[PDB]
C-alpha cells in the first residue's frame, strides 16, 4: 500500500497540448497541459495520502 | 643518361595517376567536423 501509494502519487505524466496538432482553423493559441509533478521535498513526501 | 629508360617512368607515373583519378565520383570536401553522435528519444504529449 506504501509502494502503490507512491508511484500514484509522486509521478510524471504527460498529457497533449491545446490547439493540439491537427487543429482547428482558426486556432489562435497553442500551449502545453502540466498535470501531476514530480515530487521535490521531504514535507511533500509527508504529505501522500494512503 | 639515355632516354627510353626515362620515357618509360614517365608512363608508369601516367598510369599510376591515370588509376587514381578513378576515385570518381570525388567529393568537394574534406571531413572537418569533430565527430557528432546523437542520441534521441521521443515521449508524445
Amino acid at each position: 500500500d506504501v509502494i502503490t501509494a507512491i508511484k500514484a502519487q509522486n509521478a510524471q505524466v504527460a498529457a497533449g497540448q491545446l490547439g493540439g496538432t491537427p487543429p482547428v482553423k482558426g486556432q489562435q493559441l497553442n500551449a502545453s497541459i502540466i498535470a501531476q509533478t514530480r515530487l521535490t521535498s521531504t514535507e511533500e513526501f509527508g504529505k501522500i495520502l494512503l | 643518361d639515355r632516354p627510353i629508360f626515362a620515357w618509360v617512368i614517365a608512363i608508369i607515373i601516367m598510369l599510376a595517376g591515370g588509376l587514381a583519378i578513378l576515385k570518381l565520383p570525388v567529393a568537394q570536401y574534406p571531413t572537418i567536423a569533430p565527430p557528432a553522435v546523437t542520441i534521441s528519444a521521443s515521449y508524445p504529449g
